RNA sequence: UUGGAGAGUUUGAUCCUGGCUCAGGGUGAACGCUGGCGGCGUGCCUAAGACAUGCAAGUCGUGCGGGCCGCGGGUCCGUGGUCAGCGGCGGACGGGUGAGUAACGCGUGGGUGACCUACCCGGAAGAGGGGGACAACCCGGGGAAACUCGGGCUAAUCCCCCAUGUGGACCCGCCCCUUGGGGUGUGUCCAAAGGGCUUUGCCCGCUUCCGGAUGGGCCCGCGUCCCAUCAGCUAGUUGGUGGGGUAAUGGCCCACCAAGGCGACGACGGGUAGCCGGUCUGAGAGGAUGGCCGGCCACAGGGGCACUGAGACACGGGCCCCACUCCUCGGGAGGCAGCAGUUAGGAAUCUUCCGCAAUGGGCGCAAGCCUGACGGAGCGACGCCGCUUGGAGGAAGAAGCCCUUCGGGGUGUAAACUCCUGAACCCGGGACGAAACCCCCGACGAGGGGACUGACGGUACCGGGGUAAUAGCGCCGGCCAACUCCGUGCCAGCAGCCGCGGUAAUACGGAGGGCGCGAGCGUUACCCGGAUUCACUGGGCGUAAAGGGCGUGUAGGCGGCCUGGGGCGUCCCAUGUGAAAGACCACGGCUCAACCGUGGGGGAGCGUGGGAUACGCUCAGGCUAGACGG
RNA sequence: CCGAGGGUAGGGCCCGUGACUGGGGCGGUCGUAACAAGGUAGCUGUACCGGAAGGUGCGGCUGGA
């Protein structure tokens, strides 16, 4: 019966929407480079984990990522990304 | 942050503080980091002020703030007169 | 229970001390006077505090 | 507080003459001087041989009623005495010698000690100028008993001043007549007294 | 034990009110007691500890005569019912003053029945008991007013009290009642702690069967006095002498014990008991 | 070298052994009888049972757009109140409690090339352009409530896209470095926000980076209670390779593979407990303990969960289950182990008080606002310390009472009386605790100057005036200080142990007298003491309790003479750590003291570095006196 | 997928309680086993027996002759 206990509350669902929506997509996205790479379809490939690099900075920006988060979220995409291409090479277009 | 406070000792009649560098939040008379002076705001003796004023600089540099009333000590026997 | 003539009864809420006596085998505990429904002594002057008794004018 | 009642028969208990009364002690109207026996229905009586805590409790007893204090107190001196750095025995004798209502005594401003608490207490007395009023004050070397100058005009102090113009007080006191006032120049030597207490005795009892 | 109120309520139909205090003659709900059972005498924590007479009457109805017999072995029968008086608070172990006697008073036949069967066989006492237990009263049914005078202004060794009272019938089962107004002051201030006990007395031997009045009024409104020849013990002769004659007077009449009773019997013997 | 007392009790007597019992100190105490003043502490140990009501976290109009009351008048506009709303910071601190926990929880010392840190301090770089949503508000449904819902409008320091790249982030390579540490190169990736005054300019904000400071996470050695009538335990168990998760390591989590891991140096299990600084006891060694203050953990009715966030799995935030209890038939509300307070339980534990003056905290440029933290007041002899109930005189000595050999003896200078002081009260004055924030000059800095602000409290204290002004409790056989009469007659009763009482009781009850303490004295409960009666200091086993019935041997303990190496134990020096409070010694502060300040002195124990080499260890060589053998 | 907890079924340890029963400690009846060579030396492990102490056998001990 009192408070802005609840202002801070309302103010957490919109901001946990807004985090795991960026969230989301990064998921999406990187696992969907990485699908790509899985075949290879060399050039798919970079140009989604480019969209999918920023996704992750940017999410790092605001309250989402930590910087060191964005920073093994970027790691493992790479490295994923890149040995899988290792069977067939052709990696053009640029992210090496 | 850190910070230049006064942690009451004495007793209740009595304030006897210890100007002390601390974490904010702390409680008043809770672990500090470290003693420079004292303060017997009573003034029942000769020295009721005594800033170690090295050390009131140091912390000054490195980042503390003081209470408002602690500069009052502090400048009193003079910590910025350049 | 203490001294000379009692209260107690059935039923007396009461108060206990430990301390045994020592010919009354078993009973290990003494009942203090005074308190509930437990009369210190009439006529007892010496010793007053050990017997709940108040003083006497 | 301090005891009060019957004190002839303190000393008459301890077959030694205290001087706690005042002028009377001296008189041979003393009951001691004519009573050197102790109080009550058994004092003419072959006593029997003591035990060695009955004269260690005697000698104690005397000895903190020769001062008229508290049991509690005068053990807490003993104790900080034991505490003390050096002779315990004889530093006791000296800290509770060092107390107010017992200095303004030796320097004759009063007649009995227990007299002397009451002016202490009044603020009759004071210390190094200031007025006390407490029987207990440390008199620490170096410090003026004066007389509060504003009760001199008084029938007993001038009274026991008339009777002290030329005694020679303490070895360890310099009472300047006249100007109602001493000086407590040094805390006591052991041999600086010879009161009926054999302080070595006193160390023994609290010691069991 | 002290006791700390802190809220003080009224009662209402329908609210609770709460007030900052209550005035004397009036009375309300008090919080914050812990340890003050009912008819108990709450005082300000600076007043006279007095103790108000809630909780009252005894109060014993039948008295049996034992005579301590023989002769020195007498303070152990008294050693006994001492005791006895702090195992059972009821009975009293009272004393007759003319006749100058020991007397058991109790709530029954069998009261004294169980006590003087212990009395005897749980201590030893040389000693014997009648008797009936004949426990009346006495009191007055129309008021009548006389004087008590002590008109003794000779000897100049004291010997002067003269007094004045309105006695009226109480009612019954109330006891007694003082109202002292004297007016002027022609009866001095401290001759009236003695004139109370010169009734007080007066009233433990009656008129008719010779037993205490209770259920009286005595209003001293009057007295005159002899400065000199006025003793304290003369204005306590003075209404030894008004009380046990204005009972006399207004219609003296012996009251009587009666008891309420629980019969438990079979329903055949109901009608020769009832009866009965 | 400031430190160490013992006694009663087994016998007819003794010596020894040996148990029991007692005088001591201590307490968050409590019970009896008694109780005057003040200071400082301190007070639910039990049901972490249940709780009525009031309060305990908020703040910024110098982020933004709005709805009424006013205010100078031309329904206009500017402003400042005001309730919210959006947005920011706080709400993770501060306060409570010890249920759970035998644990890396705590202590103590270290590791992090395995990491975090808002606000605060430096140093470097910047703020270019563009778009967009949601509340508010207008409008439209339900409820006897919480309130919600669809449509549209809209501001920003809300939101997002392009840009700039000091810089940072990732992949691969390369140089250094050695667990993921620094630098470089090519590809890719990522910044941002405006408000205000006195207005070519200062101020408070934002942006990416590196460093500091402080606060943390994680890890490791060593130390931490009882039961072995708990002896065997373990399948995410123990390791591996891969991956998910985090700020980060890790079986923390998942897939697979390997068969491990722990255990008499006590695993597993059961009991019990929050740990430490300290505290109490003790000659010490040792034992006991963790209330209050400080430090860390843990918990927020019982549980689980995650959101938001620098930070929580969040006491007075959200969700779900349960139990209880409350608001009217759909659905709701609650969470005092915050401050008081109620109730229950109990042998027992407080005011529903005052104040933000101080100190400290949050927000704010500031003025200021909130602060049951805190500063104080109330109650409780709970504890310690300070004081009072008077002081000098007064009879070979009243009365009353007690004893007596009947002469006396005692209470007893005690009293009555004599003077003298003068707690309480009465009058007057009356505090430090408070100089800063703020205004001015300087420059919003240094420095100088001035003003407001005190709950305690008209209280302390000072000045004058001034009344003889509470005493109570334990004990008086022995330990143990204090002795007589009467009553009682193995009765009634006492009692810690020996024991006392059966008609002459220093032991029971009262009296007188005495002893001992004194606003206290006794009692119960518990701890250490005495108890060298768990014996390391510091005991024992022929007969007192106690040598295994006897061998063999496993682990373990211990082990000759000489010389070399090492330096693990052991010894020494230096150095870091051993917070504050306490303890100690000195000095000071409140009239003393209790209490309280400043200063000093440090130890043990652990980290690092140096040294010594006798003894113990270890390695090598040698011997023959132990042992075995011919 | 996991998951508070609910349910079902089977086990382990603890506590309390139970007709009745076994001795155990504290305050008349039968004998007389022990203490003196205790009137059969005593004790002893074991075995069988007996109202009860205890007796007897076998072997042992001396704390016995
Ligand atoms: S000495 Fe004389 S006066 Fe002093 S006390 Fe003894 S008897 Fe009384
Ligand atoms: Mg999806
Ligand atoms: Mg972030
Ligand atoms: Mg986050
Ligand atoms: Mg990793
Ligand atoms: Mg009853
Ligand atoms: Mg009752
Ligand atoms: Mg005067
Ligand atoms: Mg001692
Ligand atoms: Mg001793
Ligand atoms: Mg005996
Ligand atoms: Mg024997
Ligand atoms: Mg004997
Ligand atoms: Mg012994
Ligand atoms: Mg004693
Ligand atoms: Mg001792
Ligand atoms: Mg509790
Ligand atoms: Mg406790
Ligand atoms: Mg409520
Ligand atoms: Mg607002
Ligand atoms: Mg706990
Ligand atoms: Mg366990
Ligand atoms: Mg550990
Ligand atoms: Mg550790
Ligand atoms: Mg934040
Ligand atoms: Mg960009
Ligand atoms: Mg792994
Ligand atoms: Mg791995
Ligand atoms: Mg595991
Ligand atoms: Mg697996
Ligand atoms: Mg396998
Ligand atoms: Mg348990
Ligand atoms: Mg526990
Ligand atoms: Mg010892
Ligand atoms: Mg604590
Ligand atoms: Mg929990
Ligand atoms: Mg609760
Ligand atoms: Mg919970
Ligand atoms: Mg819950
Ligand atoms: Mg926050
Ligand atoms: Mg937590
Ligand atoms: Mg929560
Ligand atoms: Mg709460
Ligand atoms: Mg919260
Ligand atoms: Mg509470
Ligand atoms: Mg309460
Ligand atoms: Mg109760
Ligand atoms: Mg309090
Ligand atoms: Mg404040
Ligand atoms: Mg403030
Ligand atoms: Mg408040
Ligand atoms: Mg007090
Ligand atoms: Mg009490
Ligand atoms: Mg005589
Ligand atoms: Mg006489
Ligand atoms: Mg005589
Ligand atoms: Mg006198
Ligand atoms: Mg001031
Ligand atoms: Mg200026
Ligand atoms: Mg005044
Ligand atoms: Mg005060
Ligand atoms: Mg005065
Ligand atoms: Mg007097
Ligand atoms: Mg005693
Ligand atoms: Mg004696
Ligand atoms: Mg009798
Ligand atoms: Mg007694
Ligand atoms: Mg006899
Ligand atoms: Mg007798
Ligand atoms: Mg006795
Ligand atoms: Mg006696
Ligand atoms: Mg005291
Ligand atoms: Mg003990
Ligand atoms: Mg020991
Ligand atoms: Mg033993
Ligand atoms: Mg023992
Ligand atoms: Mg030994
Ligand atoms: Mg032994
Ligand atoms: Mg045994
Ligand atoms: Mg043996
Ligand atoms: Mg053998
Ligand atoms: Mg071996
Ligand atoms: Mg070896
Ligand atoms: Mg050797
Ligand atoms: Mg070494
Ligand atoms: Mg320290
Ligand atoms: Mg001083
Ligand atoms: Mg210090
Ligand atoms: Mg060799
Ligand atoms: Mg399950
Ligand atoms: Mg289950
Ligand atoms: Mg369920
Ligand atoms: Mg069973
Ligand atoms: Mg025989
Ligand atoms: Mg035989
Ligand atoms: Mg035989
Ligand atoms: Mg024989
Ligand atoms: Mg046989
Ligand atoms: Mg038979
Ligand atoms: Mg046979
Ligand atoms: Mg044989
Ligand atoms: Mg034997």
């Amino acid at each position: 019966r009192n408070l802005s206990a609840l202002k801070r509350h309302r103010q957490s669902l919109k901001r946990r929407l807004r985090n795991k929506a960026k969230k989301s997509a990064i998921k999406t996205l990187s696992k969907k480079a990485i699908q790509l790479a899985q075949e290879g379809k060399a050039e798919e490939a970079l140009k989604i984990m480019r969209k999918a690099e920023s996704l992750i900075d940017k999410a790092a920006k605001g309250s989402t990522l930590h910087k060191n988060a964005a920073a093994r979220r970027k790691s493992r995409l790479m490295r994923k990304v890149r040995q899988l291409l290792e069977a067939a090479g052709a990696p053009l277009i640029g992210g090496g | 942050m850190v910070k230049i406070r006064l942690a009451r000792f004495g007793s209740k009649h009595n304030p006897h503080y210890r100007i002390v560098v601390t974490d904010a939040r702390r409680k008043r008379d809770g672990k500090y980091i470290e003693k420079i002076g004292y303060y017997d705001p009573r003034k029942t003796t000769p020295d009721w002020l005594k800033v170690d004023v090295e050390r009131a600089r140091y912390w000054l540099s490195v980042g503390a703030q003081p209470t408002d009333t602690a500069r009052r000590l502090l400048r009193q026997a003079g910590v910025f007169r350049q | 229970i203490p001294g000379e003539g009692h209260n107690l009864q059935e039923h007396s809420v009461v108060l206990i001390r430990g301390g045994r006596v020592k010919d009354l085998p078993g009973v290990r505990y003494h009942i203090v006077r005074g308190v509930y429904d437990a009369a210190g002594v009439k006529d007892r002057k010496k010793s007053r505090s050990k017997y709940g008794t108040k003083k006497p004018k | 507080g301090r005891y009060i009642g019957p004190v002839c028969r303190l000393c008459r208990r301890e077959g030694v003459k205290l001087y706690l009364k005042g002028e009377r002690c001296y008189s041979p109207k003393c009951a001691m001087e004519r009573r050197p026996y102790p109080p009550g229905q058994h004092g003419q009586k072959r006593a029997r041989r003591p035990s060695d805590y009955a004269v260690r409790l005697r000698e104690k007893q005397k000895l903190r009623r020769i001062y008229g204090i508290s049991e509690r107190q005068f053990r807490n001196l003993f104790e900080e005495a034991s505490k003390k750095k050096g002779v315990t025995g004889s530093v006791f004798l000296g800290l509770l010698e060092s107390r107010l209502d017992n200095v303004v005594y030796r320097l004759g401003f009063a007649v009995s000690r227990r007299q002397a608490r009451q002016l202490v207490r009044h603020g009759h007395i004071t210390v190094n100028g200031r007025r006390v009023d407490l029987p207990s004050y440390r008199v620490r070397p170096g410090d003026e008993i004066a007389v509060a100058e504003k009760s001199r005009n008084l029938e007993l102090i001038r009274q026991n001043l008339e009777a002290m113009k030329g005694r020679k007080v303490g070895p360890w006191l310099s009472l300047d007549v006249e100007g109602m006032k001493g000086k407590f120049l040094r805390l006591p030597d052991r041999e600086d007294l010879a009161l009926p207490v054999n302080e070595q005795l006193v160390i023994e009892f609290y010691s069991r | 034990r002290k006791e700390r109120v802190a809220r003080l309520l009224r009662m209402h139909a329908n609210h609770r009110e709460e007030v900052e205090e209550l005035k004397a003659g009036d009375l309300g709900a008090v919080v914050g007691l812990k340890e003050t059972i009912t008819g108990d005498t709450l005082v300000g924590e600076d007043a006279p500890r007095v103790i108000l007479e809630s909780i009252e009457v005894p109060e014993p109805v039948i008295d049996v005569a034992i005579e301590p017999k023989t002769k020195a072995d007498q303070e152990k029968l008294s050693q006994a019912l001492a005791r006895l008086a702090e195992e059972d608070p009821t009975f009293r172990v009272s004393t007759h003053p003319e006749t100058g006697q020991t007397i058991i008073s109790g709530m029954g036949e069998l009261h004294l029945e169980i006590i003087v069967d212990r009395l005897k066989r749980e201590f030893k006492v040389d000693a014997n008991v009648g008797k009936p237990q004949v426990a009346y009263r006495e009191t007055i049914t129309k008021p009548v007013d006389v004087e008590g005078k002590f008109i003794r202004q000779t000897g100049g060794r004291g010997q002067y009290g003269h007094v004045k009272i309105k006695v009226e019938p109480l009612p019954r089962g109330s006891g007694f009642e003082f109202v002292n107004a004297i007016v002027g002051g022609v009866i001095p201030k401290e001759y009236i702690p003695a004139v109370q006990k010169g009734i007080e007395e007066a009233m433990q031997s009656g008129p008719l069967i010779g037993f205490p009045v209770v259920d009286i009024k005595v209003t001293l409104y009057d007295g005159s006095y002899h400065e000199v020849d006025s003793s304290e013990m003369a204005f306590k002769i003075a209404g030894s002498m008004a009380i046990k004659e204005a009972v006399q007077k207004g219609d003296p009449v012996i009251l009587e014990p009666i008891m309420r009773v629980e019969v438990t019997t079979p329903e055949e013997y109901m009608g020769d008991v009832i009866g009965d």
